[PDB]
């Protein structure tokens, strides 16, 4: 099932959305994240995203709700289609491969400046076939591990 | 879109760590 380290890591991920640290993710905090991922969702779109995770319908996402989704979806095998959306966030030029520069771009936008050596290490870790880049199959493994 | 963002944020933090 879900391990105690997965719980801790899902909580760290939650806290990166929950930027004022009040224990609930608002549409406003969700907006901040989506924009740093290169998107610009409207208020209606932000509220409808909240609907996906907000189980009691109070308009925000608390950690138990966030955890319920993360834990349930990881047991799923039918998230290919969502991972494909996640892929396109990284693959900015749309060429089917995530480059070092594309990886660093997304990482620095989320609040992490990495050296050219650190980005290379991440690509190297994910790169199974050796083209020095990340295709979809390799990206699945880096979102699924 | 939201779950994609959640997976990404998880990857991001664990990349930092
Ligand atoms: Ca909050
Ligand atoms: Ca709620
Ligand atoms: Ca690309
Ligand atoms: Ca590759």
């Amino acid at each position: 099932q879900l391990t105690e380290e997965q719980i801790a890591e899902f909580k760290e991920a939650f806290s990166l959305f929950d930027k004022d640290g009040d224990g609930t993710i608002t549409t406003k905090e969700l907006g901040t994240v989506m924009r740093s991922l290169g998107q610009n969702p409207t208020e209606a779109e932000l509220q409808d995203m909240i609907n996906e995770v907000d189980a009691d319908g109070n308009g925000t996402i608390d950690f138990p709700e966030f955890l319920t989704m993360m834990a349930r979806k990881m047991k799923d095998t039918d998230s290919e289609e969502e991972i494909r959306e996640a892929f396109r966030v990284f693959d900015k030029d749309g060429n089917g491969y995530i480059s070092a520069a594309e990886l660093r771009h997304v990482m620095t936008n989320l609040g992490e400046k990495l050296t050219d050596e650190e980005v290379d290490e991440m690509i190297r870790e994910a790169d199974i076939d050796g083209d020095g880049q990340v295709n979809y199959e390799e990206f699945v493994q880096m979102m699924t591990a | 879109k939201i779950y994609a963002a959640m997976m990404i944020m998880d990857y991001y933090k664990q990349s930092k760590v």
